[PDB]
């Protein structure tokens, strides 16, 4: 939630549609992407990393990488289309303040 | 690999079934809306200096992608969205997509499962493995004939849907 | 404004007479940038007397130098407890050297 | 860990160096563990057919991407005006400015134009359209999966081949000699008979209608009838316009010499005959080697008996037989020095007698293929010393090689080595002292006195060829000469109006500069010949390291002791050979680019009078020639050729990347990656995360291996960057 | 260019696509004891 | 010029080329 | 390493005497030293004699003297052979 | 050097951040006008990089004489801001601008 929450700001103001006005969505999209790259790192991290054991209540267990990875994913889709949403809707982050002078 | 369920598996058959059944599903609506005009704007060409150099295709005249293509395109992506949620975190319920390194393969059906009519994995099999010929023979009998393949659907369903 | 800066002429054997370039005041010569002329003019030197008596100076002060070391090693050489007096030599160039040169300079 | 399945030592490495070596491993297949001859040469046999399919799905790529996405049918019609385009572009990382100025070809879509010249000899063998292009793109595609399976195939049991069969040099040098070489120059020569003469006659023939459509009124009664003149009679007129009947001759088979008038290459029917003669020659020498039927000659026989019996070479060729056949690596040698030098003669004679319609008007393509090619000819050439040095590290035996020609050279070694340091030094101190010389006497403002000897050996040479510029008047350059009589009625007309004609660049003038310039050339060859020959003789041993064949071919050092063993091994003299050869290709390509640019200006006195001394090489031929390609794009603007203008810069960029593995060693670079190592184990929310292998730094061996990738890859993207965009921006 | 369909749908998926997956299985199989 | 129809004649070759290395390369490898 | 083959037939023909012995002359290892001298006399006169008839060369030249020409690098194997076949007793 | 490798490791990692955001800027400048994107490059005239910190105290010393050192007749340096000192048709010293090119030259 807090790493796809923020993942989402970058993209809007410095990517290459930042200009147009369809900004937001190509920078909400483009943090999509980056979501899911970095969760096919997280899966095969933990494919690489990790013994099939019992145990699944660790961090550091296939079964608790797993879920993990799982967690991360929503979280992360979540939190992108929160800012999305809040970006969309309030024009005070659409000119990150400037709105107000 | 194959002790994870990919390859020529029956979980492979199954999923690429559901997806080939959804295939022919999304094909005939596209027909569907296609002939119908439901899709807004169809010809309007995109342009580069809205949508970036990913619109460009180099074509004889506009050089953009369609608006219905792209339309089409976001509706794939929707559901691909989807497909990547459901294979990393699926429901407790559902079937998976990976499989564990320890688990018990579904026996083949061999020519065809048992006559289990109803919301039962006989019947999802057997019309899997039906849309996925089905994709087959629209596909070939697309491109024998030059029929695109709304308007092959449209004549293979009698023209019921335009 | 208007005469380059030129302390070095070549002697001609191959061809080099060629680097005793035009640098103006009626001079061919090699250009110089060390800075020497507006360090001359900073210091109120007007005639090339007085640049020959400041030669004279610097080599009497070279001789002097080879001479006292020759001296402080071979003939007068301080111990070791002269060597660690870091304050009386901090406070003598500090003072002395420092100070007094600039105090010398300032005059 | 199970990656290097090859090598136990390395699966068992738990740091990173496992995943480099087993990369930098993984085809050297005599080195891996529990590896028999019989499965070596088995899977080199399949190995090399995956070689041959990957070059042909290249040139069918070559070949689609051509017949969808360029101006072939454009460019046919109208050769000397219109671009010809290689590939599209379609990159998303493009606004729109280069999209517009990478617009070109007459086509609406960015485009990049071809500069390896497949349109020219294309359109010369006889292709005119798009659907031939394309037919033969899959055609090449069809054999390339043909040659897959052939590898699949001979690799299945009882399918695999023996040592036996591996190791017939007869059978394969009969087949190869008068089947690979003499059937397929005789095929060829059919098809430029049956082919791409009617073609660029103006006449279709295709596989619709070449059976009914005679290549020659007259048939083949000609040629059946003893009267094989007839095929040279009516030739191409001086008035012939290529591709049509216009001026067109009914010949098959001329030696007429020179170049056609307008294409300004060499004459069909002359590479027709040709290579029909050539095929005969090695079809000939096809049928040398006794296979199965008693008449033929035994290799064996012939190296064992050509000893001189005044005894100076010792033993003669005794064991030189079961040593070439038992050691891949000799053969390998054989093999990559002979292709290197040939590719070489491919350079030099492509330029100086092009083969292709309207090619020797495309001054980027020529400056390219010649670049292309010699740059090929020295990674070949530094491979054939290489891999004999290997050769002797791994596969000579001293006791089967007794007083042989191998073992003296072993013998007197030293005497080798010491003369080509002798003469490596004599070239490059006067040499260079010639240059220095006319450097400072140029800068002094006295080039009268500078020392220009004339190069009139190279010079007699061509009068000797009938170049009349000189006044020689010796050989084909004098009126009354035998020579000059005795092929008077064949070829003399042709050539001489080829080689008299300065249109051309068949024996190009040559003055002091040119003297200058090969013998900095003979330098810098005789000096890469030093490092290699010096490190295939002392790979076995020397004073400092007298059981270095105990170690292998590739070792990083044996210690500081001793004084200090740094690159003692002979891949170390490959390594630092790989610098000379860079240097001698690109003295080499300078020359020709700068000699060809000044040729085609008009404006080769720039040369004559630049080229003695390397002020003039500074500042006429790299600063002036940089400034197109450096204003690729700038503050105002971008234009097509800020591609090169990236290349460029990126090649300066890898280079100097390449001197950070060859200046700073290892020790330095893995203490950093232990307080590394220390920082991630000690970090919270990172220290979750774990490696898998351990991080060390970069071996010694794979360190000089990584700079002198990355310095290769700037010295080849550099000067590529370089000469195309200089001649484009130039001429085009 | 007839079908020009073809380089926007092939250059993002040879490119991205076949890299990725390619990296991806090369890593699990070299890590993989 | 080319149509649609070359083309993917072209690249069902090329998937036939594909599948072929694949099996040389399994071969290959052991 | 594994046994290198040859034809069938092949001997062992290292020499480290005056001359080699008959067998590298193969087939012609029977002929006498005065058959091969004469021969190749015989040989230079014929093959120079075609030569110069075809040394001004036209685009028809004479088959035979083309053929004929041959026997000029025939006479170096064939006095070759007569000395190895005079110092071979023969 | 009980922590040697804090410190080592610590100034390793703010190099490879400086190298990365100092000369990655001029590379993709280059990149972005070399694909004739010139209002995606680092300059005054595109995304700016100011100066801001160097061109406040700038400022600060033009705006010295008379305030923070009222018994100064003149600015320290006029290249801090101020006239165009010359002598003999030659500049001796006139103001030295700082702007987004002094910016990442000053980070490298
Ligand atoms: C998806 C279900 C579906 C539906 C609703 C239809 C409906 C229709 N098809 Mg059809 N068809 C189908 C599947 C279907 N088909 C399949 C799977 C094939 C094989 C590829 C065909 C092949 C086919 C042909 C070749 C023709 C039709 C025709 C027709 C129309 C009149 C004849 C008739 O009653 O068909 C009877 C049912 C069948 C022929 C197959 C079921 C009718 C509207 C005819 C027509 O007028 O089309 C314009 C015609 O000539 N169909
Ligand atoms: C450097 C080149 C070279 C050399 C030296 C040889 C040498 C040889 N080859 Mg070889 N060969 C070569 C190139 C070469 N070859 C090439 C390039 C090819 C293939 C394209 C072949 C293919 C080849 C085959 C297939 C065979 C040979 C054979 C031979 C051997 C036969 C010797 C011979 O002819 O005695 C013959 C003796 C004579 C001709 C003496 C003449 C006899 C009398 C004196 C005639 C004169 C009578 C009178 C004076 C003239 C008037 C007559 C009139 C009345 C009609 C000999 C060692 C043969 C052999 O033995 O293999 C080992 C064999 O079978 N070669
Ligand atoms: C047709 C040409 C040809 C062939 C068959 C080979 C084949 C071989 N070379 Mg050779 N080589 C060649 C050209 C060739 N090379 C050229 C042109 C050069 C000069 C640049 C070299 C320089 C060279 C060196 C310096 C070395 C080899 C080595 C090798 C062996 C292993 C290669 C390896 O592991 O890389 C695997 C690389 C990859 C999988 C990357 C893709 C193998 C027998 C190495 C060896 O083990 O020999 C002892 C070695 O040290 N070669
Ligand atoms: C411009 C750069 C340069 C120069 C001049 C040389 C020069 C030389 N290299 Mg060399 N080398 C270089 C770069 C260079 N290398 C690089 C980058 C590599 C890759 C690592 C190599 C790798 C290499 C190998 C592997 C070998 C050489 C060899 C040689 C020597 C024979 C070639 C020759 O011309 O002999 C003539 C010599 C010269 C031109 C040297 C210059 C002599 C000067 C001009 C004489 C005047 C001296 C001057 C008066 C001193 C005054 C100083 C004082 C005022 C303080 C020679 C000393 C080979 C060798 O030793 O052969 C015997 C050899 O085996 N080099
Ligand atoms: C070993 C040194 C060496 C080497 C490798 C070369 C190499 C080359 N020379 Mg060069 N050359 C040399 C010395 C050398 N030269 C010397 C000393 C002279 C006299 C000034 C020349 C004069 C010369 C001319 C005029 C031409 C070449 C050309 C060439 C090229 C073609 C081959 C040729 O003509 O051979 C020529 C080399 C020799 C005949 C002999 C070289 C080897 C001997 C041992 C040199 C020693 C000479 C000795 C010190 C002087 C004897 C005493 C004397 C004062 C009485 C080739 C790059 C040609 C060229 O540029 O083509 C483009 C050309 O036209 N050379
Ligand atoms: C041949 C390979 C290739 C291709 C096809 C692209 C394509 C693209 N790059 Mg590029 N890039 C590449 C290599 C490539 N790049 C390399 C090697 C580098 C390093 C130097 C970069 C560095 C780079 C930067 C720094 C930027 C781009 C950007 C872009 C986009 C162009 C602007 C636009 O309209 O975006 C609009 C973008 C969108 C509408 C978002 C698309 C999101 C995609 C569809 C999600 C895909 C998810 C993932 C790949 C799923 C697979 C995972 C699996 C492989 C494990 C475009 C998608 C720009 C961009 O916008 O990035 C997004 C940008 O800022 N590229
Ligand atoms: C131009 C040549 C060059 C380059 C680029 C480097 C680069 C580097 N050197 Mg180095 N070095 C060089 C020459 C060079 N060196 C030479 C000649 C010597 C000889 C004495 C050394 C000696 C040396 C020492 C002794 C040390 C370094 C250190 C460093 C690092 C500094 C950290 C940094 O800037 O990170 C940022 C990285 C860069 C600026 C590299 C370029 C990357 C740019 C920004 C583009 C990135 C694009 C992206 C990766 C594209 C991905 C595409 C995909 C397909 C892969 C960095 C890896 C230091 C180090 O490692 O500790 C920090 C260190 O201690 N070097
Ligand atoms: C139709 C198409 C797709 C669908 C699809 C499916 C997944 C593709 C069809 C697939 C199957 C896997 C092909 C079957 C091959 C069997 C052999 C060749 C015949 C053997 C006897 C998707 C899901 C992308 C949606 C799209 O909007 C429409
Ligand atoms: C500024 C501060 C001062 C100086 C020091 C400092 C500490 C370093 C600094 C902090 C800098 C940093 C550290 C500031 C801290 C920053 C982080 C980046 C804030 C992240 C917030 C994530 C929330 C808003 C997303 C929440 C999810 C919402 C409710 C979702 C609902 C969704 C769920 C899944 C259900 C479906 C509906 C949807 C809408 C899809
Ligand atoms: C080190 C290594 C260890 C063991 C294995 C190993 C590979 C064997 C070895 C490496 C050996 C290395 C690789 C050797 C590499 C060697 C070099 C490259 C061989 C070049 C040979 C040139 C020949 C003699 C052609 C010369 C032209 C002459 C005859 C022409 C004359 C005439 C022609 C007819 C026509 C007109 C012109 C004139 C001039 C009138
Ligand atoms: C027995 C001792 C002497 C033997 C000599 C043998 C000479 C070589 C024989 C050549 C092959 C057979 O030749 C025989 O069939 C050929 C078939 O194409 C005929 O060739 C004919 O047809 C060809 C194909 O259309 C035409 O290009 C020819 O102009 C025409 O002459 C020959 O006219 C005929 O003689």
């Amino acid at each position: 939630l807090t790493h796809g929450y923020f993942l989402v700001g970058p993209f809007y103001k410095l990517g290459p549609l930042r200009n147009s006005d369809v900004a937001l969505l190509s920078g909400f999209f483009s943090a999509l992407g980056l979501i899911i790259i970095l969760v096919a790192c997280l899966t095969i991290y933990g494919v690489v990393s990790f013994e099939e054991t019992e145990a699944k209540d660790q961090l550091q267990t296939a079964k608790g990488w797993r879920q993990f990875t799982s967690g991360w994913l929503v979280g992360s889709v979540g939190g992108a289309s929160f800012a999305y949403i809040l970006i969309s809707n309030i024009p005070f982050l659409q000119t990150a303040g400037m709105s107000m002078l | 690999f194959g002790g994870r369920g990919l390859g020529v598996t029956v979980n492979a058959e199954r999923w690429n079934g559901r997806h080939a059944m959804f295939g022919i599903f999304a094909m005939v609506m596209t027909s569907y809306m296609k002939g119908h005009g439901l899709i807004p704007d169809a010809d309007k060409i995109l342009d580069v200096a809205q949508w970036g150099s990913l619109a460009s295709v180099w074509d004889g005249a506009g050089n953009g992608i369609s608006n219905e293509r792209a339309i089409i395109l976001i509706a794939h992506v929707h559901v691909l969205v989807v497909s990547v949620i459901a294979a990393v975190a699926p429901f407790g319920f559902q079937d998976t997509l990976v499989k564990e390194k320890g688990y018990t393969p579904e026996a083949p059906a061999g020519l065809i499962p048992p006559f289990k009519t109803g919301l039962t994995p006989e019947a999802e099999l057997i019309n899997g493995r039906l849309a996925m010929l089905g994709i087959i023979s629209i596909v070939t009998a697309s491109v024998f004939t030059g029929t695109p393949v709304v308007d092959t659907i449209n004549l293979g369903m009698g023209k019921i849907l335009y | 404004t208007a005469v380059k800066p030129s302390a070095q002429v070549v002697w001609p054997i191959v061809g080099q007479e060629i680097l005793n370039g035009d640098v103006g005041g009626g001079f061919q010569g090699v250009q110089v940038t060390s800075g020497f002329f507006q360090i001359w003019r900073a210091s109120g030197i007007t005639s090339e007397v007085e640049l020959y008596w400041c030669a004279l100076a610097g080599l009497l002060m070279s001789g002097l130098m080879i001479f006292a070391g020759w001296f402080h090693y071979h003939k007068a050489a301080p111990k070791l407890e002269w060597f660690q007096n870091a304050e009386s030599m901090l406070n003598h160039h500090l003072s002395g050297l420092l100070g007094l040169g600039c105090l010398s300079w300032a005059g | 860990t199970k990656f290097p399945k090859f090598s136990q030592a390395l699966a068992q490495d738990p740091a990173t160096r496992r995943i480099w070596y087993g990369l930098a491993t993984a085809h050297d297949l005599e080195s891996h563990d529990g590896m028999t001859e019989e499965n070596l040469y088995q899977k080199i046999f399949a190995s090399h057919f995956g070689h041959l399919a990957v070059i042909f799905l290249w040139t069918s790529g070559n070949l689609f991407h051509l017949a969808w996405q360029g101006n072939f049918e454009q460019w046919v019609l109208n050769p000397l005006k219109v671009k010809p385009i290689a590939h599209a572009i379609w990159d998303p990382h493009f606004g729109q400015p280069a999209v517009k100025a990478f617009t070109k070809g007459g086509v609406s879509y960015p485009v990049n134009i071809a500069t390896s010249g497949v349109y020219h000899w294309w359109y010369t063998i006889g292709m005119r359209s798009n659907t031939d292009l394309y037919a033969g793109s899959l055609f090449l595609l069809f054999l390339a999966g043909v040659f897959l399976f052939a590898g699949w195939l001979h690799l299945q049991p009882k399918f695999r081949p023996g040592l036996s069969w591996f190791k017939n040099n007869e059978s394969r040098l009969n087949h190869h000699l008068s089947g690979l070489f003499g059937f397929s120059s005789l095929a060829w020569s059919a098809h430029l008979i049956h082919v791409a003469i009617p073609e660029a006659r103006g006449q279709h023939v295709g596989w619709d209608n070449f059976t009914k459509v005679a290549p020659h009124p007259a048939g083949l009664q000609p040629f059946f009838s003893g009267n094989w003149g007839v095929y040279a009679a009516a030739p191409d007129t001086t008035n012939h316009i290529f591709g049509t009947s216009e001026g067109a001759g009914t010949a098959i088979l001329t030696f007429l010499g020179g170049f056609h008038p307008q294409t300004q290459a060499l004459w069909l029917t002359d590479i027709a005959h040709h290579h029909l003669a050539i095929g005969v020659v090695f079809i000939f020498a096809g049928h040398m080697y006794r296979t199965n039927w008693g008449i033929g000659h035994s290799l064996k026989e012939i190296l064992d008996a050509h000893r001189p019996p005044g005894g100076r070479l010792g033993a003669g060729h005794k064991g030189i037989f079961e040593t070439l056949t038992n050691s891949l690596h000799f053969q390998l040698g054989l093999a990559l020095a002979s292709l290197g030098v040939i590719t070489s003669l491919v350079a030099q004679h492509m330029y100086a007698l092009p083969s292709y319609a309207f090619i020797a008007k495309d001054y980027v393509t020529q400056s390219a293929l010649y670049t292309h090619h010699q740059y090929i000819a020295g990674f070949l050439m530094v491979g054939a010393f290489a891999h004999g040095a290997i050769f002797f590290v791994r596969d000579y035996d001293p006791e089967q090689n007794k007083n042989n020609v191998l073992a003296r050279i072993l013998d007197h070694k030293e005497a080798i080595i010491s003369h080509l340091s002798w003469v490596s030094l004599f070239l490059g101190f006067h040499t260079l002292g010639i240059y220095v010389h006319n450097d400072v006497v140029v800068a002094f403002g006295t080039p009268e006195k500078q020392i220009l000897v004339e190069p009139v050996f190279a010079q007699w040479i061509q009068a000797s060829s009938g170049k009349a510029l000189y006044g020689f008047d010796v050989f084909l350059s004098s009126s009354n000469s035998v020579a000059t009589n005795a092929s008077s009625n064949i070829w003399l007309p042709g050539w001489l109006e080829a080689i008299n004609s300065g249109k051309n660049s068949l024996f190009l003038p040559i003055g002091p500069g040119d003297f200058l310039i090969h013998h900095a050339i003979a330098l810098a060859l005789h000096t890469t010949t030093l490092i290699l020959v010096k490190g295939a003789l002392d790979a076995r041993g020397s004073k400092l390291m007298p059981d270095k064949k105990d170690f292998g071919y590739s070792f990083p050092c044996d210690g500081p002791g001793r004084g200090g063993t740094c690159d003692i091994s002979a891949w170390d003299a490959f390594y630092l050979s790989m610098f000379w050869m860079l240097n001698t290709i690109g003295w080499v390509t300078f020359y020709w680019h700068w000699k060809h640019v000044t040729i085609w200006q008009g404006n080769a006195g720039q040369f004559n009078e630049s080229s003695t001394y390397i002020m003039g090489w500074l500042r006429d031929y790299l600063w002036l020639n940089s400034s197109p390609l450096i204003n690729g794009y700038n503050p105002f603007g971008m234009n097509s050729l800020s591609v090169w203008s990236w290349m460029f810069l990126f090649g300066h960029l890898i280079w100097a990347t390449g001197f950070m593995f060859l200046i700073s060693w290892r020790g330095y670079w893995q203490e950093l990656i232990e307080t590394l190592v220390w920082a991630h184990e000690r970090t919270p929310l990172a220290n979750l995360v774990r490696w898998k292998d351990k991080p060390v730094a970069l071996s010694i061996v794979q360190a000089r291996l990584v700079g002198l990738i990355h310095f290769t890859a700037g010295y080849i993207f550099t000067y590529a960057a370089f000469v195309i965009a200089s001649t484009t921006g130039k001429f085009g | 260019m007839t079908a020009a369909y073809l380089p926007s749908i092939l250059v993002p998926i040879i490119g991205l696509i076949f890299p990725g997956l390619v990296m991806a299985f090369a890593f699990i199989y070299i890590e993989q004891d | 010029m080319i149509s649609d129809t070359q083309i993917f004649i072209a690249l069902i070759l090329a998937l036939v080329s594909l599948v072929l290395a694949i099996r040389l390369g399994r071969a290959l490898y052991q | 390493y594994s046994p290198v083959p040859s034809p069938e037939g092949t001997k062992e023909v290292y020499w480290e005497t005056k001359a080699p012995s008959s067998d590298v002359l193969g087939i012609g290892a029977g002929v006498s030293s005065g058959n091969f001298a004469a021969s190749s006399v015989v040989a230079l006169m014929i093959g120079g004699f075609c030569t110069g008839q075809v040394i001004p060369l036209t685009s028809d030249p004479n088959p035979l003297f083309l053929i004929g020409s041959f026997l000029l690098p025939y006479s170096w194997a064939l006095h070759v052979a007569a000395w190895i076949q005079k110092n071979n007793g023969k | 050097i009980r922590h040697r490798d804090a410190i080592i490791s610590h100034l390793n990692w703010i190099c490879i951040f400086l190298g990365f955001h100092s000369f990655g800027l001029y590379i993709h400048n280059d990149t972005m006008r070399a694909l004739g994107r010139t209002q995606d490059m680092f300059s005054d005239t595109a995304i700016q990089l100011k100066p801001v910190f160097a061109q406040w105290v700038q400022s600060i010393h033009t705006l010295a004489p008379g305030n923070t050192t009222p018994n100064a007749l003149a600015t320290a340096s006029y290249a801090f801001g101020g006239d165009v000192v010359a002598v003999g048709n030659k500049v001796a010293m006139m103001p030295i601008s700082l702007g987004t090119a002094d910016f990442m030259v000053h980070h490298i």
